[PDB]
């Protein structure tokens, strides 16, 4: 038989210390690691980032496009133009082959 | 059909391990020389004749 | 080996590439190639084992008959032109004689069969001076005559050297033989690029020298002969493990390390020179370099292999076999792909 | 006294340390005077200051 | 900052890379015509030197 | 005269001139088998010169068989489909050639390997000659 | 190419026109990368020679950073000269042959007819 | 962009120059600050795409991928902690260094003005994922899995290099907006067809569909949790960003070269959903689930509908967060029982009440919940493929039947049941693991709340 | 002259066929190598005599000195091979496989 | 500085160092034959260096800290465990014998380094030219196997003939009942437990294998126990020996310099005894080797290279 | 002011220092791409007299 | 519990003269480590 | 050359017997000396591709 160390048994970390939070087995480092990832990850990134995301203005130009669509539909119905022409580019501007 | 026959055994037999078997067969047919310099120099003579024939057709 | 003949043999193996890269007389760089052959032979035999004399006479008979074929090419240049230097209006037979002889001394794949057997019988610090420094000089005359080289024989030599450097390393599990085969694939690359841009031949030569020379110094550092002997590195010297891993995968040629950049610039100049499917075949058959290098990297630094009980004295004793040149060419290889236009 | 066999690098080679530090100091001084001389030479050569 | 910074920065990037396209295609065509004809500086393969011809009168009269 | 004899592959399209089409494809296979049998005899020698020339005859019989039936199957596939400008006749001719190579060496796995690999190579050669690709280009750039 | 260019001084590292080029700055990212390379050279050499990789060999790390920045500044000046003289030879050949490199008067998008390829 | 790239590059002396007690807390807190400073790319007040420099650009399709990279780095560094509670300090810092370097080059790959920079940092992923898998894998077959991953991706990526250098020497600069705007139509030529296959085969291997799907379950059952989360949640979809960005060169040829890849995609997703009905390994079941959810977006980018691209990008970030949460739950069960068989560990809801709730939410986002981005992306892909052909909806209907069956099969197998009582070592759920799946799921809930960020390139 | 030069080219092609095969000994191959030395001297001296380029008369003594010096190196190499073996033959050298 | 070629060309040649009072003596016998007392008296009388018998803990007290390390660091074998259970299922006998042979290989390297450095002679009890007799006595008693014998013969074929043989081989022969009487009179409770057949086997193996192997090539002087108790006659017969027949009379100064190059650094000395041959007696597994390396580096003095440990008190760590 | 606390809390500088260096190098790259400035036809405006640059 | 490491049967498959054997490569001796043949 | 050290140092070491029309001992001109002289002075820095 070759010289190998045996399989190390999975000891109960909750039997070692009761306030085991999943981090390194030093309990002060474990508790402050939990406080650091909760305050730096769940507190100031999810909530502040949700605030920054919800107060990004006119994302993908949607609010300005709705206001310019209201202004354009109001202008076309005031001056009597049809509400969308069939061709976008002008046939007088185009050069046919 | 789907687990054993297609994914485990035949897509594995066709895409990775067919090229693995082909390259294994190519390496066993390439690196199997007897170490004699006579056989090496006869192969050298044959490929020198090949370079001469390639020049004469080009 | 007294220091007098040590200094003269090292000065002659320095001198032969110097007169080869300096002179423009074709017989004068034949003379430099003969100095290269002459000064390599007692370094090959100086360990005095029975495999070393066999490798030395294999090297002598192959390199000496290649010296006679290139001397036929120089004498037929003297008949056809009356000068010595290869000029434009010469016959293609003499240039094919030159390319066949220089591929014999360089070790490309219709002539490669001496190179693993020559590298197997010799110690590692002769593989340092044979695998890098010896192959500067036949490459340098082949750089010097680059409009005259015929692209059909150049590309068939390139395809066969890429194919057999792919197909010689996977079966065979010794380190000196496996890096002779990987070197054969690397001169397949720097013989593929040769009539198109010789500055990239110089670039692939310089990258292959700074990628193979510290790797042979790392083999020299523990005298790791086999794949299991380099697998014992985690108990001999574990500190070099990620550097020899980065150098191994860079000699295979993965980004963001430097060995992709010869493949990238060879593919760049080859698709500028309109050669599509043959450079495609070269870059597709280049992956077996990563097959033997991924098996070798799983041996040395990604799986810890079984050691033995007598390696604990290798943990005990101090080691001074690291050199400064290993570390500076190691990191100058393994992190220079963001410096690649200045490396051109 | 800790090691029973005295190491080769127990004391630093002071000539090597001074040669390395003075070579880097001379090489930085040469680089900054080469860069200032090349900037002034390029400003003389292009005709625009 | 405003969208004008991103727009004019994008226009500077597009100008720089479009001129990079025209000089890379121009570099390929210049190198192709230089290897074809050799009129300019690049790709000039060397000739033997003019100086080492003996221009002294010789023993043979006509050579 | 060997190269201009071998350039009857492209001056007349497939679906015509089938006997000398099969003859030049058998001659290409015989040249490749002669140099492969010379490589095999010079690398791994037999115990007798009779066994070495039997190895030469077996190797050139295998290579002349795959060349002859590859050229004949792509010619009769051009006969059946009556289209010269496609790569699928070269695909099915390369698959029939690899099938006959694996039937000669008596293994159906390398018959399928030779079918897919030489069908890919034959379709690549036909697609290169259709789109004017250069195998060995002169340096121009 | 550059070996065959006329007016070439043989085996010259920096000719007189490299002084006519603007020299590179010390804040350039290639020299910043080479200073990082010299520090990584000292870290890797101390790691292999079994040293404290930050504390020990500070003079060797300083020589590595200084020699790496020195070689990189000199090679960067030479490579900037080589790419500038490639641009000069190309622009001179363009000025020599406008009938071999004509101006491409591209027609406008109203005049040309791109074929429309709908996906559905 | 450099305020996201360069402090992530300065996370390396944070790893290597701190105390070994404090590496995990400093690197996780500052990588959460990296994600907070990587929320800055959402300042699109116009359809002009953000180009910070000539090196790096920000795209509306690439920005939830770039927040998923910078958000996926602390979720990997949480999950590696009890995985590496017994290994020593320099291997722990090498794992953190390889994870951080993978994050740096994934950020730099997603910010690509130029497609050859994209190829350099696309093939730069192949080293550190192989370092994670073939050193810290816990079974025998990790060498074979690393060889499979490395060579599937390199035999895909070599003709991508061939076609990129050929396209560059044909037309000029490989900048993405330059080659978007100045380009021309491609002629129907067979060399252009081989150019199509050459430039698409790398992404066709990296997203698993049939023929070439087989490297993913080997490199997911032989991976660690950080390698499995990166290979299931952003590094698989790096090729999907490439498959999006390549197709603007060559859009006229996709409408007849598209059909075998949509065919292989749809029958591969039916057969891989059918594979997941009978699977022993839970990590392999989530791996073939990722194969089916990638065959969907293979069909979705092989069609060029804009509706397809929105359903594609929604499926990208929904599949990344859902498969990362499911693989983290599989690592939690592997941590408890030291095996990955679903059959040997049943009834876990009796001892884990809230881990049953996170199991329920992950597999009930895998089964595509309607306000979630999974059915939002799959319904938009269903809309686009029914616009492509009216007979295709029965295939994806059979797929959604068997994806409901494998998701609730995994719930009913490993969560509900009799509670196998031969395990003393079912220790209760860590605060690490519960907040790790909370920081997985609460971005999916907020992404459900605001789906304007995830609309992709094309509306 | 072209008959003499083409027969010297035939003598080199014959000695190429001689040194490119092995019958029983490495020494007959080295005799073929020295036949290449003699054939290249005769070819170089015939070329210099009929071209009358007497400034390149340093070249064939350099041919003789360098090629016979490497021939002498190979002759003592066969001395070291027979010293380390006791035999001499071509089939003896298969120990590097 | 260090002994390189640059130090060798200035005049550090060993022919000026070597004189008549510079010989390699090995003093040899069975178990408890007076070899350490005779070696101390030989080195005291001729002025040579008394290298002692290299044990399992030779290398820890030779290089590094100087303290003997623990049972699993420089051990994984015990002489007491071999004397308790010789037919071991753990393979203790090969681990003891191979660790002892590599330890006396390091002792022969340090003795050749000392002799070729300062010119003073050295003694070496139970050297590597006589270390094979313990393994072949183990094999003739049946404690190890035939493949173990061939692997140790491969290790000895790698490590022996690159070195030089000892000048003088003193053997103190003593009969097997007197070996048993002195090993009972010593009083060790585990070394008492050895068998008399092992001592008889190593004695007639010594008298039939080692002495024709060594008497035909170098100088061998034999002595009885009562004749080698008083050492003045022993050191005078050492001093008045001719030293003619031997392999030390044909090498030159650069051959001695290449021997010092092969001997002075230990990374080429100890490399050939840790070659990979995977016999299960000496094969340390990967987890056990990683645990012993990551407990070896946390020992004080062995964390870094020597002369570079700031936690112990190696000064000038800032600029070195 | 303790040496152990300073040695174990100097590592917190680097990623804010990387943030400051990244913002500085991004604003240095902002100075390079200014060849199009107040010249695009969407934003071609007459410059107000309190400023000499339209965007910074 | 532990990760898998190579054993004797994994280390001995790299220990031949060649990796992939054949009918003619089965007689290949492993070479000596000091490169000297007895 | 590759390393042009003869052109750099300005000293001819192998360059004075390079072609047939080099200088000869005791001024004895070779055959085709005028043809080689006119060939080099017609290829006087023209370049190889234009000179052929
Ligand atoms: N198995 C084994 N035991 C060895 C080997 N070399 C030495 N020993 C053991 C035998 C004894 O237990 C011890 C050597 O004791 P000595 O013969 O030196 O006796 P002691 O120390 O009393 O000194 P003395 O001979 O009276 O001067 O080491 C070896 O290679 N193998
Ligand atoms: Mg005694």
């Amino acid at each position: 038989q070759w010289q190998e160390d045996p399989e190390p048994e999975d000891e109960n970390v909750y039997a070692k210390n009761p306030d085991f939070h999943g981090y390194d087995s030093d309990p002060v480092v474990d508790v402050w690691n939990m406080r650091a990832v909760f305050f730096f990850g769940f507190s100031i990134v999810l909530v502040f980032g949700t605030t920054f995301v919800a107060y990004v203005p006119d994302y993908r130009m949607q609010e300005w496009a709705r206001r310019e669509a209201e202004r354009l539909v109001k202008y076309r119905e005031v001056n009597g133009l049809p509400i969308m022409e069939s061709n976008y580019f002008d046939p007088s501007k185009i050069q046919l082959p | 059909t789907s687990l054993t026959l297609l994914d485990l055994i035949w897509l594995e037999k066709t895409i990775p391990k067919s090229t693995s078997t082909l390259h294994t067969n190519m390496t066993t047919l390439t690196t199997n020389q007897k170490g004699l310099i006579k056989l090496y120099f006869m192969s050298f003579l044959i490929n020198i004749i090949l370079i001469i024939i390639l020049y004469s057709i080009n | 080996m007294n220091p007098i003949t040590l200094a003269i043999i090292y000065f002659t193996i320095f001198l032969g590439p110097v007169i080869t890269m300096s002179s423009t007389n074709l017989m004068l760089m034949w003379v430099g190639l003969e100095f290269s052959l002459l000064a390599i032979i007692p370094m090959l035999i100086n360990k005095k084992n029975p495999r070393s004399t066999e490798a030395a006479t294999k090297y002598f008979v192959t390199q000496a008959t290649a010296s006679m074929i290139i001397l036929l090419a120089i004498v037929l240049n003297y008949k056809q032109l009356g000068t010595w230097m290869f000029q434009q209006q010469t016959n293609g037979l003499i240039l094919n004689m030159t390319l066949m002889a220089l591929s014999m001394k360089l070790g490309l794949a219709p002539f490669h069969f001496w190179l693993p057997e020559v590298t197997q019988g010799i110690p590692l610090h002769m593989g340092l001076i044979l695998l890098t420094w010896q192959k500067i000089a036949p490459l340098s005359i082949l750089i010097q005559i680059y409009p005259l080289l015929n692209s059909t024989i150049i590309l068939m030599l390139a395809i066969t050297s890429i194919f057999m450097g792919a197909w010689g390393g996977l079966n065979q599990t010794q380190m000196r033989k496996i890096m002779a085969y990987s070197s054969i694939a690397h001169m397949g690359w720097m013989l593929a690029i040769l009539p198109y841009n010789p500055s990239l031949t110089l670039l692939n030569l310089m990258i292959y020298i700074i990628l193979t020379a510290p790797m042979f110094m790392a083999l020299m550092l523990n005298n790791s002969m086999t794949i299991n002997s380099i697998s014992l590195l985690w108990n001999k010297t574990p500190a070099m493990l990620t550097m020899i891993s980065l150098m191994l995968l860079s000699l295979g040629g993965l980004p963001p390390l430097t060995g992709f950049l010869p493949k990238w610039i060879i593919i760049t100049e080859l698709m500028k020179n309109n050669c599509l499917i043959m450079a495609t075949l070269m870059a597709m058959m280049a992956l077996l370099n990563l097959f033997f290098y991924t098996r070798l990297i799983y041996s040395t630094s990604l799986t810890m292999f079984p050691t033995n009980n007598n390696s604990k004295m290798m943990t005990h004793q101090t080691k001074t076999k690291p050199n400064l040149m290993f570390s500076t060419l190691a990191i100058m290889s393994t992190m220079t792909l963001p410096l690649a236009p200045q490396l051109i | 006294k800790f090691y029973v066999r005295e190491p080769v690098n127990a004391k630093p080679n002071w000539l090597a340390v001074g040669l390395s530090v003075g070579a880097s100091v001379f090489m930085w001084i040469y680089l900054i005077q080469t860069h200032n001389e090349d900037v002034l030479e390029y400003k003389r050569r292009n005709g625009l200051e | 900052d405003g969208p004008e910074k991103n727009y004019e920065k994008t226009l500077a990037i597009l100008q720089i890379e479009s001129e990079k396209a025209e000089l890379r295609l121009k570099e390929q065509e210049v190198r192709r015509l230089m290897r074809a004809r050799g009129d300019g500086p690049w790709y000039q393969f060397p000739t033997p030197e003019k100086e080492f011809i003996d221009h002294s009168p010789k023993a043979t009269p006509d050579n | 005269m060997v190269k201009r004899f071998f350039e009857s592959y492209h001056e007349v399209p497939d679906g015509t001139q089938c006997h000398r089409k099969t003859y030049i494809t058998t001659a290409l296979g015989g040249i490749c088998g002669i140099i492969g049998s010379a490589y095999s005899v010079s690398l791994n020698p037999a115990d007798s010169t009779l066994e070495a020339v039997a190895r030469v005859g077996r190797y050139t019989f295998t290579a002349a068989a795959i060349g002859a039936m590859f050229g004949l199957t792509t010619c009769v596939s051009a006969q059946v489909r009556e289209k010269p400008d496609d790569p699928l006749n070269y695909f099915i001719g390369g698959c029939a050639g690899g099938l006959t190579l694996g039937a000669r060496t008596h293994s159906y796995g390398t018959a399928a390997m030779g079918c897919v690999y030489m069908g890919t190579a034959a379709a690549l050669f036909k697609i290169g000659k259709l789109e004017g690709w250069e195998l060995f280009p002169t340096p121009k750039v | 190419m550059m070996n065959g260019r006329p007016g070439h001084e043989p085996l010259k590292f920096l000719p007189d026109e490299a002084r006519s080029l603007p020299p590179p700055k010390l804040n350039d990212p290639r020299l910043v990368y080479m200073g990082l390379l010299g520090y990584c050279t000292g870290l890797m050499d101390n790691m292999l020679r079994m040293r404290p990789v930050m504390r020990a060999g500070l003079h060797r790390q300083l020589l590595f950073v200084t020699s790496f920045v020195f070689a990189g500044y000199f090679y960067l000046k030479r490579q900037n000269y080589l790419y500038a003289v490639k641009d000069h030879d190309m622009f001179g050949y363009i000025k020599l042959h406008p009938e071999d490199f004509p101006e491409k008067e591209k027609k406008t998008y109203a005049e040309i007819l791109e074929p429309f390829h709908p996906v559905r | 962009m450099l305020k996201i790239i360069l402090p992530s590059l300065m996370l390396l002396p944070l790893t290597w120059l701190s105390s070994p007690k404090k590496t995990w807390t400093n690197v996780t807190s500052y990588s959460f600050l990296i994600s907070l400073t990587s929320l800055t790319l959402l300042w699109q007040t116009d359809e002009n795409y953000k180009n910070f420099s000539n090196m790096f650009s920000s795209d509306p399709l690439s920005t939830p991928l770039i927040i998923l990279t910078a958000w996926l780095l602390p979720l990997m560094l949480m999950a590696s902690q009890n995985h590496l509670k017994k290994d020593n300090n320099v291997l722990q810092k090498l794992y953190i260094s390889m994870l951080i370097s993978l994050q740096i080059l994934l950020i730099m790959t997603f910010s690509a003005t130029e497609l050859i920079m994209f190829y350099i940092l696309f093939e730069a992923t192949l080293i550190p994922t192989l370092i994670i898998i073939t050193r810290w894998g816990n079974q025998t077959e990790r060498l074979n899995a690393g060889i499979y991953f490395l060579f599937y991706t390199l035999i895909g990526s070599i003709p991508l290099l061939i076609a990129l250098i050929l396209i560059q020497n044909h037309v000029g600069t490989l900048n993405l907006m330059i080659l978007s705007f100045t380009t021309h139509t491609l002629d129907a030529s067979w060399s252009n067809n081989l150019l199509w296959l050459a430039c698409m085969m790398a992404f066709l291997i990296k997203m698993p569909l049939y023929g070439v799907h087989l490297w993913l379950p080997k490199a997911h059952v032989e991976a660690p949790i950080a390698g499995s989360m990166i290979l299931a949640a952003i590094l698989l979809k790096l090729g999907s960003y490439g498959m999006i960005r390549i197709s603007i060169i060559l859009d006229p040829l996709t409408k007849y070269m598209a059909y075998p890849f949509i065919l292989l995609s749809l029958w591969g997703m039916i057969m891989t959903s059918s594979i997941c009905l009978r699977q022993t390994d839970l990590k392999s079941l989530i791996a073939y689930s990722s194969v089916s959810h990638m065959a969907l977006v293979i069909a979705s980018i092989m069609i060029q509908t804009p509706w397809s691209f929105m359903g594609a990008t929604m499926l990208m970030i929904a599949h990344g967060l859902t498969s990362s949460l499911l693989f983290c739950l599989a690592n939690s069960n592997y941590e408890r029982i030291h095996s990955r068989t679903m059959i040997m560990a049943r009834g876990l809801q009796m001892v884990f009440p809230l881990m049953a709730t996170w199991w329920l939410m992950a597999s009930l986002a895998n089964l595509a919940l309607p306000p979630s981005i999974n059915l939002m992306g799959e319904l938009f892909i269903t809309m686009s493929l029914f616009s492509w052909s009216n007979f295709t909806i029965i295939l994806m209907g059979i797929n959604i039947i068997i994806t409901g069956m494998y998701s609730m099969y995994m719930i009913i197998t490993t969560q509900r049941g009799k509670l196998t009582n031969h395990m003393i070592n079912l220790q209760p759920s860590h605060t690490r693991e519960l907040t790790l799946m909370a920081l997985h799921m609460i971005p999916l809930i907020l992404l459900t709340t605001s789906p304007k960020l995830i609309t992709g390139l094309t509306m | 002259m072209p008959s003499t030069f083409f027969n010297l080219t035939m003598a080199f092609s014959l000695s190429l066929l001689g040194t490119l095969m092995f019958r029983s000994h490495l020494m007959s191959t080295l005799l073929c190598l020295e036949g290449m030395v003699l054939s290249l001297f005769i070819m170089t001296s015939v070329t210099s005599l009929n071209s009358n380029s007497m400034s390149s008369m340093p070249i064939p003594i350099t041919i003789l000195v360098f090629a016979a010096c490497e021939a002498a190196v190979g002759l003592a190499l066969l001395v070291k091979v027979s010293n380390t073996y006791g035999t001499d033959y071509v089939q003896n050298l298969n120990l590097l496989q | 500085l260090r002994y390189g070629l640059l130090a060798a060309i200035l005049g550090d040649k060993t022919t000026k160092k070597l004189h008549e009072y510079s010989r390699v003596i090995t003093v040899d016998g069975n178990i408890c034959s007076g070899k350490n007392k005779l070696a101390k008296e030989i080195a005291q009388q001729l002025g040579m260096k008394h290298y002692p018998e290299a044990g399992i803990q030779y290398s820890s007290t030779t290089t590094g800290d100087g303290r003997p390390l623990d049972i699993e660091f420089s051990g994984s074998c015990s002489l007491e465990k071999f004397y308790d259970d010789p037919k071991s299922n753990d393979g203790n006998s090969y681990r003891l014998q191979s660790w002892l042979y590599a330890s006396r290989l390091l002792q022969y390297a340090d003795a050749l380094e000392h002799l070729l450095s300062t010119g003073q002679g050295v003694v070496l009890e139970r050297s590597i030219y006589s270390d094979f007799v313990f393994l072949e006595a183990m094999y003739n008693q049946g404690y190890i196997r035939k493949q173990c014998v061939d692997h140790y013969n491969e290790i000895k074929r790698l490590t022996l003939p690159e070195y030089l043989p000892p000048h003088a081989v003193i053997y103190i022969d003593v009969p097997v009942p007197e070996v048993q009487s002195r090993i009972q009179k010593k009083g060790d409770p585990h070394e008492m437990k050895v068998t008399s057949a092992y001592l008889q086997d190593i004695e007639n193996a010594y008298k039939k294998t080692f002495l024709p192997k060594m008497s035909e090539m170098c100088e061998v002087l034999v002595y009885d126990s009562w004749e080698a108790e008083d050492p003045t006659k022993v050191v005078e017969d050492i001093e008045y020996l001719k030293y003619n027949k031997g392999p030390w009379l044909k090498q030159d100064d650069w051959t001695f310099h290449y021997l010092r190059m092969l001997v002075q650094d230990k990374t080429e000395v100890l490399n050939y005894t840790t070659i990979p041959v995977y016999l299960p007696e000496i094969t340390i597994g990967a987890h056990q080797g990683s645990r012993i390396y990551n407990s070896f580096r946390e020992l004080p003095g062995r964390k870094y290279a020597p002369g570079y440990n700031a936690e112990v008190g190696d000064k000038w760590i800032w600029l070195k | 002011t303790l040496f152990q606390l300073l040695r174990e809390h100097w590592v917190h500088i680097l990623v804010p220092a990387g943030f400051v260096f990244g913002c500085y190098l991004d604003r240095k790259d902002d100075e390079k791409l200014t060849a199009f400035r107040n010249k695009s036809m969407l934003f071609q405006r007459e410059l107000r007299p309190n400023e000499e640059v339209t965007w910074k | 519990a532990r990760q898998w490491q190579p054993d004797i049967e994994w280390a001995e498959q790299f220990s031949g003269a060649v990796m992939y054997p054949s009918k003619e490569t089965a007689h290949w001796k492993p070479p000596p480590w000091n490169d000297v043949d007895i | 050359p590759f390393l042009d050290i003869q052109k750099k140092l300005g000293i001819s070491l192998d360059r004075h017997f390079m072609f047939l029309s080099a200088e000869q001992p005791y001024k004895n001109a070779a055959r085709c000396h005028a043809f080689e002289k006119e060939w080099i002075e017609c290829a006087h820095g023209i370049g190889g591709t234009r000179a052929k």
